[PDB]
RNA sequence: GGUUGCGGCCAUAUCUAGCAGAAAGCACCGUUCCCCGUUCGAUCAACCGUAGUUAAGCUGCUAAGAGCAAUACCGAGUAGUGUAGUGGGAGACCAUACGCGAAACUAUUGUGCUGCAAUCU
RNA sequence: CCUAAGGGGGACUCAUGGAGAACAGAAAUCUCCAGUAGAACAAAAGGGUAAAAGUCCCCUUGAUUUUGAUUUUCAGUGUGAA
RNA sequence: GAGGUAAAGCGAAUGAUUAGAAGUCUUGGGGUUGAAAUGACCUUAACUUAUUCUCAAACUUUAAAUAUGUAAGAAGUCCUUG
């Protein structure tokens, strides 16, 4: 079968994690505890 | 949550592009690239074929560019068939050819290199470049505009580009955007480019389509049914029109019913006026005092 | 003139979306691509990913998803035999406020399909993009524009389009 | 350490202007330059290609060369106790027709078309620009006008 | 540490502020540029006092927090915590360099100090409080002054509180319903923009 | 006067929210044999102009609209500045003399003009 | 430092935010909307760039040959670079 | 013609920066409701909106004065045609 691949459309040449990943801004998945 | 973005900041600081590219009609880039002249070729224009089709029109016009605006020197457009025997499919490939040749033709006899530079005669699909004569004047120098259209094998605008080299202009290109170019073996198949000149896609159709689906032959080929236009004479609908765009490439305008002012006059009826500043300031005053 | 009961104002499906974003590349990720292939009948295409993340076991420009685009009557075949599976019952947090609505099956052998040990199943990701005419206005390259507001889709048009055409609930 | 590269002290010369980056208009590639012709010089930041050096920009020249994309412009430069003769090939990008030569080519017309109806009239008439003159005397009407009278005014604090 | 004012006290360097060309920069000392009751609506404190600068001159942010400090405690010995509202009108952000904490040789200075640049006639400290209030706040003012090097003067102000508005305009306004209360400021009518908008956030605006 | 194609200047043309649009044009719109391109005839290619629609695009109008543009017994001859003195002042700085002269602010007005060709109730 | 990160052509639009979709959560992938560039362009900083100069794809070697003119530094010498 | 210094600006971009006010927390905690429902409330802190005080040699929409390039003809202009 053919494997077409999705192509890249982003600039960000960088290999690291991306922005507004941060820890704590994350509700209490366990709220009802 | 979070800032709003169209701010009186954001549209202070905004460059609004170019009006026409904001309409998202002109290539500027493109545009700089054909209409820029050698500057030692102080002020002998570039010409432009430019080629536009619409959803019922193929507009074919021979341009020159200068500061005040563009100057049209011909134009052929699709609708201007009829005159010439054909009258469906006005935006076929071979439309698109009928309209190259026509506005190949009615631009040398503008100019007067119509004995001289006749073009291709017999159309037999080759790739063939106009050459000039020897000690004559050199054939109508004219580069293709496509626009924003894209570059295709196959593509109408390169019907028109055919067309207008046949005609007897010269227009610098290459035949690997025909249709009937085989990309692996890189030849022309000149065979498949005179169907295609001489709506042999379209004749194809009708024959397979009849015997095939006969509904969808009555709708989509119904001005044929009622003109009685089989496959095997749709070849000569065009082959006729060739001769007649030759034997007669002038251009007469369609005779107006009315007159410009009249139509003026028709037309400012329909349309809005702004209101004086008396008027928007009693409309403000009147609803203040509704508010109380 | 302005008459909200136009022709050209009816809703109806642009494309359905199949995703299914195994974690991995290699024989899993192979495996969804046939199951992906088998449902729309189209070779689907594989996503990179964007980035690296140590958390998902996942790398940079390593391929982890799968995803298929199927429009016309394929995609309304595909929207309600996965409608199915979702017995006809979405809830008011489906549909976007641009009108568009998802939901996602969780075993891909509930669709109706035959079942394979080697291949096992998969989950699958369902996302329906929903139109008027004329959002080619948005999509060609001459004269490209935007569509007006009244021309534009929204989450109730949606939601009651989605109830009267499927006999379905919105639990709101 | 001193830096003394080509472009070095061009952050704002060659800055676009506010709200005008971009595409050239194409009126800059229409225009036509002949031998002869004086030339501002400014250069465009966008184009990179046959730039001129930043003494030059701000400079009036003539045309000497005319090429496929390019004007050879001659400039005069101080270099000590006289001028040197400078010849700087320039892309037409960074190129514009002098505005004083179109004022000064029509006061020629000017002048001659007054010459030659003076000369049907039998008549004479002065061609030479003169300064502006002392104004002559005049007589001022007070009829709705009669002076006001203005005096200093005090000392007042306003913040 | 720190050397005498005297050394600092003229404009003799171009402005020197936090960048990120100068990072390892300490701390103004004055923090705090509003004192006594700074929650209070525009109509409670309709006298205003100003003390301004009559020199071109640098101040200390040490001669900030000291006048600053001086002031604040008179006017609330005097007239209570509540009967004013201080605030100081400059804000310290040209550092100053000290070279010693050879010779000549490699000379720049580190950071010392932070300064504010001040023009004559420029305000240093604004007092709002009531009339009944003014010879306390003056005086609460005049003791600031000795902080300070140079020439300043207390001038009392034409204008309604910290407003832009002369006591009298300000009534006018008011009084047409041309203002509206925003905490310890006021927004004003305008007569431009969304009319519906305009009207509805000022419903008293006898139009005319 | 409307509309299209190609433009010049490149917001007085942009943006937001509403409303209207005769004729033609433009547009959306229909189909997949053919040239062609796609995960997907959505974009691109081709075919029909036939089955439909002004819903959208487009155009115009509305808004004490945002923005933009222009103007000024607006601010202000203010800030700044060239030149001068055996001027003032401990200094910081300031005044005066002969010249040049802002920006913000405020108020008012406006909201594309136009070239070539073709076409139209 | 780079056979492309040079050259030509074509297609696309970036950072980011919002609203949605099984596992999936602040961060995986998909969709729409907004998005004058708030991204990217080997490396300092500045300038420049949006149907591109950025991202992806196709073809390539003009990073070739001959020897003159010119700009910068300048003595109007050399070298480097253009 | 060119310029980006003085001045000016910051309810204009970038960066720095004082104070309240009104909203949203649904993607902050403490307390009090809740027998448990994350579904309210009091609070501070966050953001958002319209405001507010003060700034920049290596910020800027604007933008001087002084200084600076060119032109003000006979080697020019016009007419005809080699
Ligand atoms: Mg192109
Ligand atoms: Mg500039
Ligand atoms: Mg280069
Ligand atoms: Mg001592
Ligand atoms: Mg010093
Ligand atoms: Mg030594
Ligand atoms: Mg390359
Ligand atoms: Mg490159
Ligand atoms: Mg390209
Ligand atoms: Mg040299
Ligand atoms: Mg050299
Ligand atoms: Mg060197
Ligand atoms: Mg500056
Ligand atoms: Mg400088
Ligand atoms: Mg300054
Ligand atoms: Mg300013
Ligand atoms: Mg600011």
């Amino acid at each position: 079968p053919s494997a077409p691949s999705r192509e890249v459309v982003k600039k960000n040449t960088s290999s690291k994690k991306s922005d507004a990943a941060p820890a704590s801004a994350d509700p209490a998945k366990a709220k009802k505890k | 949550m979070q800032k709003e973005f169209r701010t009186s900041a954001y549209h202070s600081r905004f460059q609004t592009p170019f009006r026409r590219r904001q309409e998202g009609k002109t290539d500027y880039y493109q545009r700089k690239r054909l209409v820029t002249q050698h500057k030692a070729k102080y002020n002998s224009p570039k010409y432009r074929l430019v080629v536009r089709f619409t959803n019922k029109d193929i507009i074919a016009q021979i341009v020159s560019a200068h500061i005040t605006g563009d100057v049209v020197f011909t134009a052929a457009y699709a609708h201007e068939l009829p005159r010439y025997g054909i009258k469906y499919g006005l935006t076929n490939w071979s439309a698109a050819y009928a309209v190259g040749l026509l506005v190949a033709r009615r631009a040398l006899q503008k100019l007067g290199l119509d004995e001289t530079y006749t073009g291709v005669e017999e159309v037999e699909g080759e790739f063939e470049l106009t050459e000039a004569v020897e000690d004559g004047p050199r054939p109508f120098k004219v580069f293709l505009d496509i626009g924003l259209q894209r570059t295709t094998t196959g593509a109408r605008v390169f019907g028109v580009l055919k067309g207008a080299s046949d005609g007897g202009l010269y227009v610098p290109h290459s035949p690997n955007r025909f249709p009937g170019w085989d990309i692996e073996a890189e030849e022309l198949d000149a065979e498949l480019l005179r169907k295609y000149i001489f709506g042999g896609h379209v004749a194809e159709y009708m024959e397979e389509l009849l015997d095939d689906d006969e509904e969808k032959y009555k709708s989509i080929f119904k001005n044929y049914i009622e003109e009685e236009i089989e496959s095997e004479d749709v070849e000569e609908i065009y082959a006729n029109a060739h001769e007649a765009i030759r034997a007669d490439p002038s251009f007469k305008p369609t005779e107006k019913k009315f007159t410009k002012e009249q139509y003026k006059a028709e037309s400012k009826k329909y349309r809005q006026q702004k209101l004086t500043r008396a008027e928007r300031q009693a409309k403000v005053a009147k609803k203040i005092a509704e508010f109380k | 003139s302005d008459k909200s009961q136009n022709v050209m104002r009816e809703l109806r499906i642009e494309k359905l979306v199949l995703n299914i974003c195994v974690g991995e590349s290699g024989d899993r990720l192979t495996r969804a691509a046939k199951v992906l292939e088998q449902l729309s009948g189209q070779t689907p295409v594989q996503s990179k990913a964007r980035y690296t993340v140590r958390t998902f076991g996942i790398r940079r420009n390593e391929k982890i998803a799968v995803h298929v685009t199927v429009r016309g009557p394929k995609a309304e075949e595909i929207l309600e035999r996965g409608l199915k599976v979702k017995e006809y019952q979405l809830r008011s947090k489906n549909f976007s406020a641009t009108g568009n609505f998802g939901f996602g099956i969780d075993e891909h052998i509930d669709l109706g399909i035959k079942y394979d040990p080697s291949i096992g199943i998969y989950g699958m990701d369902f996302y329906v993009v929903m139109g008027r005419a004329g959002a080619r206005v948005t999509r060609r390259k001459r004269a490209r524009s935007t569509i007006g507001n009244s021309h534009k889709t929204n989450k109730e048009d949606t939601i009651q389009w989605f109830k009267t055409r499927y006999d379905a609930e919105v639990l709101d | 350490g001193k830096s003394r590269g080509y472009r070095s002290g061009t952050r704002y010369a060659f800055q676009r202007d506010f709200k005008k980056h971009g595409a050239i208009p194409l009126s800059t590639y229409l225009k036509v330059y002949k031998v002869g012709d004086i030339v501002d010089i400014k250069a465009n930041g966008s184009i990179q290609k046959g730039m001129p050096h930043k003494y030059y920009h701000g400079k009036t020249g003539i045309v000497y060369n005319v090429t496929k994309s390019s004007v050879g412009v001659i400039i005069n430069k101080v270099v000590g106790n006289r001028y040197i003769e400078k010849r700087v090939n320039l892309r037409v990008e960074h190129v514009k027709h002098s505005a004083c030569r179109q004022e000064f080519l029509n006061r020629v017309k000017s002048n001659a078309a007054k010459k030659r109806e003076a000369k049907a009239n039998g008549e004479t008439v002065y061609l030479k620009r003169q300064a502006a003159k002392p104004r002559g005397s005049r007589i001022i009407s007070t009829e709705g006008n009669i002076p006001q009278t203005l005096a200093p005014v005090a000392y007042e604090t306003f913040i | 540490a720190r050397r005498p004012a005297r050394c600092y006290r003229y404009c003799k360097n171009k402005p020197y502020p936090k960048s990120r060309y100068n990072r390892a920069v300490p701390d103004a000392k004055i923090r705090i540029y509003d004192l006594g009751r700074k929650k209070a609506t525009v109509d409670e404190f309709p006298l205003c006092i100003h003390l301004v600068s009559n020199e071109l001159e640098q101040l200390s942010s040490e001669a900030l927090e000291a006048a600053r400090i001086c002031a604040n405690k008179y006017i609330t010995k005097v007239s209570g915590r509540d009967s004013f509202h201080l605030r100081v009108r400059v804000h310290p952000f040209h550092v100053l360099r000290i070279n010693k904490m050879q010779g000549m040789r490699g000379a720049w200075g580190k950071p010392h100090g932070l300064a504010a640049r001040v023009s004559i006639g420029q305000i240093i400290m604004s007092a709002r409080t009531k009339d009944s209030n003014k010879d306390v706040v003056i005086e609460g003012l005049r003791r600031a002054r000795y902080k300070f090097p140079g020439q300043q003067k207390i001038i009392i102000s034409k204008k309604w509180g910290f407003t832009p508005l002369n006591r009298d305009e300000y009534i006018a306004k008011k009084t047409n319903g041309e203002v509206i209360d925003d905490g310890a400021y006021v927004k004003f009518l305008s007569r431009k923009g969304n009319l519906e908008a305009n009207l509805q956030q000022f419903p008293n605006y006898q139009y005319s």
